[PDB]
């Protein structure tokens, strides 16, 4: 996936990132921003108003497992695609979310790391986490290849 | 296709970023470049390097050209003519480039205005952007 | 924007599409179910076997409304307003899917219109297909 | 990726189907239709207009290659990866192609291949090719992953 170096780098930033809001604000941002995505949470409860879903417990909760997962990925960079199997069957075949959406919340959670960290998030850095994103996208898309 | 609440977003967002537009700009072209090298290949005789003064140039026309947008997001079309004939008659942009640069803008914008950057404003912006690639790359024919 | 010559391009073609619109409507549904899977997600409560009659009675709704629309050229947002609301916020319908009925479309228009179907007519009803596709995920709440 | 159903089917309708100007109308197609891919084809000459571009001998000739290409890809079905994995690179790295654009040009021969054998195509034998030109268009996408 990223050079030795550009993993070095990954890891301390990544280090510095909240287990908990990230993921629930990653979440609820790509829940406001993208409607559609809101299809797939039927059973969340409230989910019609941007204050709703930010301050849905189940989003929050959800987040923090979407963000435990990244985190997880974060660990296993040279094999992004054994890492994300159970969820990739589940994603595609199970639950039959278009791939795209995978991009999306890869590029929502990157926003939401460039909202939280502000200079510290510099174009280097976030370029890494391109990398990385799409990595994660690419493997959860595996089992519609 | 921005909605009276979407157009009240863009403009108070818009506000906040001020004197910093040409600044923002530059930085949003520096993330699209780095982030997604092909991009690079529409200026081959640029250098791109950080604090090249062609980025900061360019990057203050593309601030200029978002401000007059956000002037003008009742006509679109017709605000940005010269722009969407230029961009996709004259240098051909496959229209995923706009979305690279316009996800690089909401990273910017989000960098530089956390406090204003709210998931509702968020949503309006990426709809703004949207709207501005759309008439963008309305001239290819 | 559909162009005029865009516009003259769809009506001809639709008018040769003539009677069998209806028929065209329930094939690109059956083209879209069969090539694209995920897209049978969204009609659970149908029955999708080849030749059912929910796919029969939904592709002429679906051709009734592109018939509409091909009569409504100058104002696609006004004719396809309750429709928009109906996919984009009760339906919650991924962007995505419209270019898969879209293709899907073009596939049997092609089909049964091989001489009719030039590559400008083919670029023209591509327009078309996507200008609908952009009224009806145009609106949120 | 094909069951053995879905590539008897498939490699039935290839070997009696004549396509020797298939290919031309394919690419002719994806310049008419999407105007930027003309950015790539400089050298073409005369592509000012839509009957410039489908009658241009140079889009015809290059057509046909791409075709045969796809003939290719065909024959080694259980491979695309290793197929088109030099041509992945030269499209990728070389040409700057966006991956957006080979999904666009399967489509397209989709959209030749029911213009041109009429009942035949049938849902079924299109959603096989529909698999086809998506496993080479994720092939080719492969060297940006
Ligand atoms: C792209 C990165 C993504 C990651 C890392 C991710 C991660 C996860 C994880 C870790 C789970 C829990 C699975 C389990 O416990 O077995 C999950 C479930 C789920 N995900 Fe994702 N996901 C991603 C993308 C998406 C997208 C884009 C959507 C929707 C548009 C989505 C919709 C769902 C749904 C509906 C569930 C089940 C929720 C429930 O009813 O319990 N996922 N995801
Ligand atoms: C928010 C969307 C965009 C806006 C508002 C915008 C705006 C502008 C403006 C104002 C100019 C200068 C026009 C002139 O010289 O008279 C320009 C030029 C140019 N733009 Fe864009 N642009 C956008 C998207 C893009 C994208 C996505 C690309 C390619 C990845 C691109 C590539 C170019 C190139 C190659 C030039 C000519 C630069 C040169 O060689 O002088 N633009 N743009
Ligand atoms: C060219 C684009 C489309 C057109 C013109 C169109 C048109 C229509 C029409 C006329 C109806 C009947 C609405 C009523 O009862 O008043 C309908 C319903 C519906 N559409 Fe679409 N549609 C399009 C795209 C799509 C796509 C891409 C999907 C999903 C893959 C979709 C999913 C549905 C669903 C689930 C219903 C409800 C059907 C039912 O319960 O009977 N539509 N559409
Ligand atoms: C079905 C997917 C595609 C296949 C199988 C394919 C195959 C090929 C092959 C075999 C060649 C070399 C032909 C020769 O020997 O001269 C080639 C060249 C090329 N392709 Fe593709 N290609 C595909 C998609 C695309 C797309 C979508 C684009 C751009 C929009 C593109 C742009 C080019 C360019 C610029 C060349 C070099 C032409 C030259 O020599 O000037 N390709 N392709």
């Amino acid at each position: 996936m990223l050079t030795a170096e550009e993993k070095a780098a990954v890891t301390a930033f990544w280090g510095k990132v909240k287990v908990d809001e990230v993921g629930g604000e990653a979440l609820g941002r790509l829940l406001v921003v993208y409607p559609w995505t809101q299809r797939f949470f039927e059973s969340f409860g409230d989910l019609s108003t941007a204050d709703a879903v930010m301050n849905n417990p189940k989003v929050k909760a959800h987040g923090k497992k979407v963000l435990d997962s990244f985190s997880n990925g974060m660990k296993h960079l040279d094999d992004l695609k054994g890492t994300f199997a159970a969820l990739s069957e589940l994603h595609c075949d199970k639950l039959h979310v278009d791939p795209e959406n995978f991009k999306l919340l890869g590029n929502v959670l990157v926003v939401v790391l460039a909202r939280n960290f502000g200079k510290e998030f510099t174009p280097v850095l976030q370029a890494d986490f391109q990398k990385v994103v799409a990595g994660v996208a690419n493997a959860l898309a595996h089992r519609y290849h | 296709v921005l909605s009276a609440a979407d157009k009240g977003n863009v403009k108070a967002a818009w506000g906040k970023v001020g004197g910093h537009a040409a600044e923002y700009g530059a930085e949003a072209l520096e993330r699209m470049f780095l982030s997604f090298p092909t991009t690079k290949t529409y200026f081959p005789h640029f250098d791109l390097s950080h604090g090249s003064a062609q980025v900061k140039g360019h990057g203050a026309k593309v601030a200029a050209a978002l401000t007059k947008a956000v002037e003008h997001l009742d006509d679109l079309p017709g605000a940005l003519s010269e722009l969407s004939d230029l961009h996709a008659h004259k240098l051909r942009v496959d229209p995923v480039n706009f979305k690279l640069l316009s996800h690089s803008l909401l990273v910017t914008l989000a960098s530089h205005l956390p406090s204003d950057f709210t998931p509702a404003v968020h949503a309006s912006l990426d709809k703004f952007l949207a709207n501005v690639s759309t008439v963008l790359t309305s001239k290819y024919r």
